[PDB]
């Protein structure tokens, strides 16, 4: 029928999984332990050379348009949008965004 | 440089050493320092020979001219390798390792411009 009979258990699945990692790499810890890492000079060489290739993918963005005429107007508008941030960029944020790795 | 493998070592009695040092003109100073001057200069030529006198009073020989080598095993580490190990590490993080032998110096580059 139309009714959930369940949960996603999101608090218990995280629950699990700090248990099942050794102390120094557990949520308030891995912010310090990754500024630790990195200064090895294979860690940094890995991480700069994924985001040369972001950056890269998110400079010349495309917004691909519809077939009707109301598609292409607002193709238009969110390109000037996207383009037109005040003091920010597509790539900055492509920058910021890819720091979850 | 400190190396010193094959170097010269010479033996002579006491007696004699001790000799020239309270008697500067007697006829053992005079041999002392000959022998301070002639071993500096003793390289392999043409004429280069020893001549030593054979005595002996113990089981050891009074005089005795040897050279030393390393008693045991060398170094091991070869400091070689580990230098490269450590410029391939440098130059990896500027994306010119590629000296150590579209590119990755190339598209290095385009993240600056």
């Amino acid at each position: 029928r139309m009714s959930e009979q369940g949960t996603f258990a999101l608090a218990k699945v995280q629950v699990d999984s700090e248990r099942m990692k050794a102390e120094e790499i557990r949520w308030p810890h891995l912010i310090g332990t990754a500024e630790s890492m990195k200064q090895d000079a294979t860690v940094a060489t890995g991480l700069d050379m994924l985001y040369t290739f972001v950056e890269k993918a998110f400079k010349d963005f495309k917004v691909i348009p519809g077939e009707s005429e109301e598609s292409k107007k607002a193709a238009k508008f969110i390109e000037y949008c996207l383009k037109n941030m005040e003091g920010q960029t597509l790539r900055q944020f492509a920058r910021d965004a890819a720091t979850f790795n | 440089t400190k190396d010193m493998g094959g170097v010269i070592e010479l033996k002579i009695p006491s007696q004699i050493l001790n000799k020239a040092a309270m008697d500067p003109s007697s006829p053992e100073a005079d041999m002392v320092r000959g022998l301070m001057s002639d071993a500096a200069n003793a390289h392999s030529g043409e004429q280069s020979f020893f001549m030593l006198p054979s005595d002996t009073k113990d089981n050891a020989p009074q005089y005795s001219m040897t050279l030393k080598g390393i008693d045991g095993m060398g170094k091991q580490y070869s400091t070689a390798q580990l230098i490269s190990d450590r410029k391939k590490s440098i130059l990896d993080r500027l994306g010119a390792g590629f000296i150590n032998v579209q590119t990755i110096h190339t598209q290095f580059v385009q993240r600056v411009n």
